[PDB]
């Protein structure tokens, strides 16, 4: 059905066909950041007089 | 693989390009059967070993 | 990995990286590998699909 879709035919020929991804890849995320863990001075950059 | 690598949002932006990937996939297939018969008609005069 | 988004299997690599070197790259200017923050190891990416 793979090469079906790719040829967009119901009939396909005999030989080789390089059949297009028609597939799911990707499953879950990760996040790796440094662990550094001190607020960014901004009270004195916002909330200044 | 090669425009939007592995990311979906490009792939559905491409999709709205057409059949431009098929025309290339296409031509690059028939280069590369000319190639094999390029070498068969050179090579595969006789066959009698 | 540090505002490195990208999708793609990660395995550990064999490569070198000289301990100022951080993410490694190839021909095509393509994050391949990354060296991770938390563990000094490195791991290579390959897409998916
Ligand atoms: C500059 O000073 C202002 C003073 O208005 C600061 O705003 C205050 O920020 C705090 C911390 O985010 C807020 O408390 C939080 O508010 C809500 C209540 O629904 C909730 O998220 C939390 O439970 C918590 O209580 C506080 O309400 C807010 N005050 C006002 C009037 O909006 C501000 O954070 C300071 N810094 C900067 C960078 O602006
Ligand atoms: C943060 O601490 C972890 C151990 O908890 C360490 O492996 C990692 O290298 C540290 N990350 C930094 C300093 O960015």
């Amino acid at each position: 059905s793979e090469t079906k879709c790719t040829l967009k035919s119901f009939t396909v020929e005999k030989g080789i066909y390089q059949t297009s991804n028609f597939r799911v890849q990707p499953t879950e995320s990760i996040v790796r950041f440094p662990n550094i863990t001190n607020l960014c001075p901004f009270g004195e950059v916002f909330n200044a007089t | 693989m090669y425009i939007c690598g592995d990311s979906t949002e490009c792939s559905n932006l491409l999709l709205q390009y057409g059949s431009f990937c098929t025309q290339l996939n296409r031509a690059l297939t028939g280069i590369a059967v000319e190639q094999d018969k390029n070498t068969q008609e050179v090579f595969a005069q006789v066959k009698q070993i | 990995f540090n505002g490195l988004t990208g999708t793609g299997v990660l395995t550990e690599s064999n490569k070198k990286f000289l301990p100022f070197q951080q993410f490694g790259r190839d021909i095509a200017d393509t994050t391949d590998a990354v060296r991770d923050p938390q563990t000094l190891e490195i791991l290579d990416i390959t897409p998916c699909s």
